[PDB]
């Protein structure tokens, strides 16, 4: 968790949530 | 595994490529050179380009393979002459130029407050406000030409409107830009702006100690519009620091992010400082230029006007009128960003500085190496996206999820995206549904208008629309 919680990255990978999903998140 | 020298290219003479380019292609149409290149050498080549040297990418896979070799703290390429006016002039340097450590450090502090769910949802009022003002502005324009009609170039009401909002974000605070009598300071800073971006190009592809040299009026040019940037930016963050002292009242109603990282972050009043300059310039050109496309693919296309129209009447009527709401029930107005991205990207490129070596294509890029993703080329790319020249939201919306893999890179990838993705997103997507509940927009002797590269990618002309209240 990278960006720490904020919908800023995707390595927590476990409308905003689809599009770092095709680049469930687990924050 | 082929070696790096092995990669095509159109040799190793990084100022005779130079020469080329600037003969063959032009500064303000290096997008068209980066096409012509995939054309010339296959999805993969090197290019040194005076003293910088990159690897060139345009295959979603191979976007895909860079972004997972990805490191914690990722660096793109620097702009020189950015760097250059920051080092010599003494300024302080915001989460745009800092790396490693320091980067991150900012960047955490600045996500809690521009980023994060909880933090966003209070955009919402601000943003509203503005993008309702200029719904009036338009209005009021029809009103006056008396023949229930508004036509005209408003790039220039774009760019007020962009500082309006990113200012009301900001500081909480309106700025009056989309009165009839406007502030002619607060004009400058936006002036400056583009100025700062236009300035940048004849000095791209040099070092510094060649820009004073040979590119001596543009460098005099290029300070002067980052000195006025820096000016007014430090006066909106002194008064709004002194006032908040002057009426000392903690506030349950949300104030802006200013007020957020001045009460309570682990940012030094410095840091807060200097990024709060590149927040207010980076919140210009960009949102004000990709509206401005936005508004021309749909009076282009009249039948994919009249769905998001259809889309955003249901949203409002199903959400009573909350926009919380109904920016949940508007899948194919997002969708329509995305794709007016796609064709028209802000940014020509993505980069990332490897910081492992790397296998692409069979070849073998060193670790250090600069890889940049050609944004612009892949958009037109026929094997990565079907009928390119198309303005199709749906598009976004195929449930074959393989046609949108690693498709959607306007605003970056990752923990070094865009800063002011969700502000932008919600700035365009808000002022979208305004601006259909009210108008039907139309451009006529509609022509197809070109791209010219001023930094940021920008309409290479005027586009005039002609506006019907709805
Ligand atoms: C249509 C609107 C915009 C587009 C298309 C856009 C595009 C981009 C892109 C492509 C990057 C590089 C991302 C990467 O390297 O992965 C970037 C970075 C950045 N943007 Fe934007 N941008 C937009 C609006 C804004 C706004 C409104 C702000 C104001 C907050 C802003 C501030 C920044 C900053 C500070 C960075 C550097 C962040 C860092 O290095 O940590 N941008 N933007
Ligand atoms: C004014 C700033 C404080 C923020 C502006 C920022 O929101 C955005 C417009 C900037 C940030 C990083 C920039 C990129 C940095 C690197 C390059 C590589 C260069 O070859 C072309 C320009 C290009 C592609 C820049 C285009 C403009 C970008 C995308
Ligand atoms: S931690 Fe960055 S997206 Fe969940």
């Amino acid at each position: 968790g990278a960006c720490e919680g904020t919908l800023a990255c995707s390595t927590c990978h476990l409308d905003e949530e689809n599009d770092m999903l095709d680049l469930r998140l687990g924050c | 595994p082929r070696p790096f020298n092995e990669i095509p290219s159109p040799g190793d003479n990084g100022w005779l490529n130079l020469y080329h380019f600037w003969r063959e292609t032009g500064t303000h149409k290096v997008h068209l050179h980066h096409v012509q290149n995939f054309q010339k050498y296959g999805p993969i080549y090197r290019e040194k380009l005076g003293n910088v040297e990159s690897v060139y990418v345009i295959d979603p896979e191979d976007v895909a393979l860079l972004f997972k070799s990805e490191g914690p703290n990722p660096e793109r390429f620097l702009i020189p002459p950015w760097v250059a006016y920051h080092q010599y002039y003494q300024r302080p340097i915001g989460v745009l130029l800092k790396k490693s450590a320091a980067w991150k450090k900012d960047r955490v502090a600045l996500n809690q407050e521009v980023m994060a769910p909880e933090a966003t949802k209070n955009f919402l009022p601000l943003l509203d406000a503005v993008s309702r003002d200029f719904v009036s502005v338009l209005h009021r324009r029809i009103k006056k030409a008396g023949s229930g009609n508004y036509s005209g170039d408003i790039s220039d009401d774009l760019f007020r409107f962009a500082f309006e909002s990113i200012t009301n974000v900001i500081f909480g605070e309106r700025q009056g830009m989309l009165e009839e009598v406007v502030n002619p300071e607060a004009q400058r800073f936006i002036d400056a702006i583009y100025q700062m971006f236009h300035t940048s190009v004849p000095m791209l592809n040099l070092p510094p100690d060649l820009f004073r040299l040979f590119r001596t009026k543009t460098w005099k040019d290029h300070v002067a519009a980052w000195d006025v940037i820096f000016s007014k930016a430090d006066i909106y963050t002194q008064n709004f620091y002194w006032e908040l002292r002057q009426k000392g009242s903690v506030h349950h109603d949300y104030r802006g992010i200013l007020y957020r990282l001045l009460g309570d972050s682990k940012m030094s009043f410095e840091d807060i400082k200097a990024n709060v300059t590149e927040m207010l310039a980076g919140g210009v050109d960009t949102t004000s230029m990709t509206l401005q496309w936005h508004l021309y693919e749909m009076a282009r296309n009249l039948k994919v006007q009249d769905m998001l129209r259809a889309e955003v009447l249901a949203a409002r009527h199903q959400a009573q009128g909350d926009m919380a709401t109904m920016l949940q029930l508007v899948p194919l107005l997002k969708a329509s960003i995305k794709e007016t991205l796609r064709l028209h990207p802000i940014s020509v490129t993505l980069q990332r500085y490897l910081v492992n070596d790397l296998v692409l294509r069979d070849y073998m890029i060193p670790a250090k190496t600069l890889v940049q993703v050609a944004i612009y080329a892949l958009g037109r790319e026929p094997t990565f996206f079907f009928d390119p020249e198309n303005f199709d939201p749906t598009r976004w919306l195929s449930k074959d999820k393989n046609i949108t893999y690693f498709r959607n890179l306007g605003f970056g990838w990752g923990v070094r995206q865009c800063l002011g993705r969700r502000i932008a997103e919600l700035e365009m997507t808000i002022f979208l549904i305004n601006m259909l509940e009210n108008f039907r927009v139309e451009i006529q002797h509609l022509s197809d208008v070109g791209t010219t590269f001023n930094l940021i990618l920008m309409p290479e002309k005027p586009i005039s629309f002609t506006f019907w209240p709805f």
